[PDB]
């Protein structure tokens, strides 16, 4: 899951 | 409401609950554990076993629905829809001793009925379960949730939701007369689809939850936010009879015999 | 703090509205776009509320804490529910009909015109209508979709009880704050705790629907709202 | 809708 991955590892 | 009250209310449900339901946890409990003696049960768990256990249409009194005929599966499932009928009239029954109950309009008595009695059914069912299987025929068997699981095509996925929420259900511990006021307040539920007067119903469930909850702390007062745990149990009730539902269309799609008892119909009629 | 500070959790809440100025986008003023389809205008929402989803849970203490993988999980399992139980409470300050995060209004009829009446009424009844009754607060709202958010029932989480430990303890400390703020009304956490029901119904017949506004496309919907629609 | 059955079962109940 590109986005929620990616905006969690932030 | 005094304590007193909530006391009379408690056992009042207690004693309509043992009069509505002839098999109780406790007696489900007995057997499971086989510390009850008067014949224990017959473990069927797979196809050469349930063949065996000409429990379910043989030797005993032909009651159970369905033999073979068309397969075990279509087997299992008509005896569900037996187990279902019955629990509706001992659930009606039982509605009919909540204190305020027949004073609502005959439509919102319908209504609550329509939408609680399978959240109760599962309820129940799972007093008859443990990790490895479930109690059928007044306690007179026990099948495998392995062998349920193995069912064919889209029947073998109907028992396992419910396996899930049994164990965690049963790790609550409660007991009947616990039950006896959580059913009552499942079936007070003020947010059900078509109620004509949510207040009357809404005022009820209040003291029926005063009740509750004065009963868990004095009955298991060791066990930390149970009151909370067992209200999240509610929510979870409506996952498990909405995906029951879905299942029950895949069954009706794959299926041109699919045949529905006449009351599930009535009650799975425009539902959720 | 206290485990579970319920001032945190309204912090939570009050940092990701909202809240003025974000209600004018497109609802007197101008408006990107121009769908023909309320569904349209509220999956826009939807996708656009994902994102502040995720900045909404990082303020929910110890959420951040958990493993990253346990932390998908749990936004994957929860968010319609969450975007669900968001716009409902906000749409107290309106009368038949829904305020999304666009600053967007959408009227009943309208609704019921794109074929999804039923399902709007159920979301005005059994979610909107029981908030404004009891007046839940923007505390206790947050409190229920931070339950709704420590799922222990999730698939693949690393440590279940982890969660439901985290569970419990919002339990805990917004049973404390009914008793501290609402003494008068003794079942209140119940009558909260009991939102929740018809949250996860009509959150479940969302996502039937939604698996339908896909399974038949005709103009797509956003990136992220797609991702989440995957599948859990 | 109508629901005959239950109406029934809540007028009267269930035979033996
Ligand atoms: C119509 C229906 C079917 C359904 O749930 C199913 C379909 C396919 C596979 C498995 C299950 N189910 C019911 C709800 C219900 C009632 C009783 C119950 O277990 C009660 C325990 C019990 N008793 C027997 C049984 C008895 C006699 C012969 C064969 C099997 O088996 C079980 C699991 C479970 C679920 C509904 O949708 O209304
Ligand atoms: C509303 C709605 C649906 C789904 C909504 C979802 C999944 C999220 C909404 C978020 C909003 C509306 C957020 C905000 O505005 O903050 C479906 C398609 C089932 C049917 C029509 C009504």
């Amino acid at each position: 899951h590109k986005i929620l991955h990616r905006l969690l590892q932030e | 409401p005094e304590s007193a009250d909530l006391r009379a209310l408690a056992k009042h449900l207690y004693d309509s609950y043992i009069k509505s339901f002839p098999l109780t946890k406790a007696k489900a409990r007995a057997i499971l554990t086989g510390k009850t003696t008067d014949k224990s049960p017959f473990v069927i768990y797979d196809m050469n076993s349930l063949m065996m256990g000409e429990d379910k249409i043989k030797f005993k009194h032909i009651t159970p629905l369905q033999e073979q005929s068309k397969e075990v599966a279509i087997r299992i499932f008509q005896g569900c829809q037996f187990r279902s009928v019955e629990a509706v009239q001992e659930i009606t029954e039982y509605a009919k001793s909540i204190p305020g109950f027949v004073n609502l309009d005959l439509n919102d008595q319908v209504t609550l009925l329509k939408y609680g009695v399978h959240e109760i059914i599962y309820t129940m069912l799972a007093s008859l379960m443990n990790k490895d299987g479930v109690l059928i025929s007044e306690g007179q068997g026990f099948m495998t949730r392995e062998f349920l699981k193995s069912l064919r095509k889209p029947f073998g996925d109907f028992m396992e939701p419910k396996f899930e929420f049994a164990v965690k259900f049963n790790a609550l511990e409660l007991d009947d007369s616990d039950l006896a006021i959580f059913i009552a307040v499942i079936i007070l539920s003020g947010d059900r689809p078509g109620l004509l007067n949510v207040k009357p119903i809404e005022d009820i469930q209040d003291n029926l939850l005063q009740a509750l909850e004065l009963q868990l702390k004095l009955n298991h007062p060791e066990s930390s936010q149970l009151f909370a745990k067992l209200l999240q149990k509610m929510t979870d009730l409506r996952q498990i009879v909405t995906e029951h539902v879905q299942l029950l269309q895949v069954i009706k799609k794959t299926e041109t015999d699919m045949s529905l008892h006449p009351l599930l119909q009535e009650i799975y009629k425009d539902l959720y | 703090n206290e485990d579970m500070p319920v001032e945190r959790i309204l912090e939570a809440e009050l940092a990701v509205e909202p809240k003025t100025e974000t209600y004018v986008e497109a609802n007197m003023g101008l408006n990107p776009s121009s769908p023909n389809d309320p569904v349209t205008n509220i999956c826009q929402a939807a996708d656009k509320q994902l994102f502040t989803l995720v900045e909404w849970a990082k303020r929910i203490p110890h959420f951040s804490e958990l493993p990253l993988d346990d932390q998908v999980i749990l936004l994957r399992a929860g968010w319609n529910e969450l975007l669900i139980a968001s716009f409902s409470h906000r749409s107290i300050a309106v009368k038949d009909g829904i305020l999304l995060a666009t600053g967007l209004h959408v009227h009943r009829n309208s609704a019921h015109s794109a074929g999804v009446g039923a399902i709007f009424d159920r979301v005005l009844t059994e979610l909107v209508s029981k908030m404004r009754d009891m007046q839940m607060d923007k505390t206790e709202l947050g409190c229920l979709r931070a339950i709704v958010l420590f799922n222990p029932d999730s698939k693949g989480l690393s440590n279940p009880a982890e969660v439901e430990a985290l569970r419990e303890k919002v339990y805990a400390s917004l049973e404390a704050y009914c008793k501290h703020k609402y003494p008068e009304q003794p079942g209140r956490f119940a009558k909260l705790l009991l939102r929740l029901p018809a949250l996860r119904s009509i959150g479940l017949k969302c996502l039937e629907h939604l698996f339908f506004f896909k399974l038949i496309g005709d103009t797509p919907i956003d990136t992220f709202l797609m991702e989440m629609l995957e599948a859990p």
